[PDB]
């Protein structure tokens, strides 16, 4: 078993903890925690809305939410000090950029 | 020698909940006041539609 | 050392997030969006 | 050159107009709606669900679990240093 | 009309409504949804007038 | 829990998929060439 590894199930189990635990009984209201998850799909909607501006924009749109995501949650926990680094295996990050 | 970056970790946070907490708590609640009074008056506004 | 376990249980996440998301948490706000916009229009 | 008579064609007028589509759109928003905030399930136990109930509403909405998820980590990481260094 | 009005006055959740009830009461919602998904018009026109975007830009 | 919605990712994300396979292809050239270090 890698440490490792098990951070990568850690950040899924946040994932899981990001809306499931948020919706209360699927409000229409949007409760305090789904205002930041809309905040956030706003802030890459309008965003990517105006980058790439296709007529097929929103066709990757999922891709660049889900290619933030990764790093907007593995640098939420490294920052405990009492933990290992995620996102600095570099070999990691340079090959998600050369695939990407 | 690692205790020390969680005592700025933990004197972080209760700055974090002197000083952030109550900012996002006021967006939150206006947000969701102002969601909730536009809900209910588009709503009121065609009920009256329907009265007349 | 690890490169084989970094890279391949990463693209296994990658792939899964992919799916994932893309299935799931972003046409479950959306439809908060088309809900709260019919509610609107009426 | 006789008694002309629109004022009862009413019966096949009633579809085009505006009014109308407004009508059986919001004739067919009212029955299903619950009545006075009805089948809210206000108990629900799934041995993580009152966690949620008592932690994540939008009544409490508070960040605080996240710092107990945080010191579950401080639960976690330095019994990792216990298990490490 | 009268009993849409007496319908209006005591059914109105406007504050625990559930968006599954919506598409339960209208199909077309996920329908709109679904469509929405897979052509990829990922822009909901006509919502940021009155419902803001506010997020962070 | 969630309502699962046929949202397109395998008409749509192929190569970025083939390239994570290339990617893992050239991993074995590397662990096979350059992890005797």
């Amino acid at each position: 078993l890698t440490t490792f590894s098990l951070y990568t199930i850690i950040v899924l189990l946040v994932i899981t903890s990001l809306y499931t635990l948020t919706n209360n009984n699927n409000k229409i209201i949007g409760s305090r925690w789904l205002i930041s998850q809309e905040a956030i799909y706003d802030t890459i909607m309008n965003m990517t809305k105006g980058q790439i501006g296709g007529k097929n924009w929103g066709l990757y749109f999922p891709m660049i939410f889900t290619l933030f995501m990764f790093i907007f949650i593995a640098n939420l926990i490294s920052m405990i000090p009492y933990s290992f680094a995620l996102s600095a295996h570099l070999v990691f990050i340079i090959s998600l950029s050369i695939v990407i | 020698d690692e205790s020390i970056l969680l005592l700025t970790f933990l004197g972080f946070t209760g700055l974090v909940a002197k000083y952030l907490a109550p900012a996002y708590k006021d967006f939150a609640d206006a947000r969701m006041k102002k969601v909730s009074d536009v809900l209910n008056a588009s709503r009121n506004k065609h009920v009256e539609a329907v009265k007349d | 050392f690890y490169f084989m376990n970094q890279l391949t249980y990463g693209f296994l996440l990658m792939i899964t997030l992919l799916i994932l998301f893309s299935q799931f948490f972003l046409p479950m706000i959306l439809r908060l969006y088309v809900s709260r916009l019919f509610i609107s229009k009426l | 050159v006789s008694t002309l008579i629109p004022p009862k064609v009413v019966s096949s007028k009633n579809i085009g107009s505006a009014p109308n589509a407004k009508r059986i759109a919001n004739v067919v928003h009212f029955y299903k709606s619950l009545p006075q905030g009805p089948a809210p399930a206000i108990k629900a136990n799934t041995r993580l669900a009152r966690y949620k109930a008592k932690y994540f509403d939008g009544d409490n909405a508070s960040g605080k679990p996240l710092w107990h998820f945080a010191l579950g980590i401080i639960a976690f990481g330095y019994s990792m240093e216990y298990y490490f260094h | 009309l009268q009993s849409t009005l007496d319908n209006i006055q005591s059914a109105r959740p406007f504050d625990e409504l559930t968006v599954d009830d919506l598409t339960k009461i209208k199909p077309e919602i996920d329908a709109k949804v679904e469509e929405m998904v897979k052509k990829g018009k990922w822009d909901v026109p006509g919502y940021k007038d009155r419902f803001g975007n506010l997020n962070v830009m | 829990m969630l309502k699962r919605f046929p949202t397109p990712i395998l008409k749509v994300y192929w190569p970025f998929f083939v390239a994570g396979a290339a990617v893992y292809y050239g991993m074995s050239k590397a662990a096979d060439l350059s992890s005797n270090t």
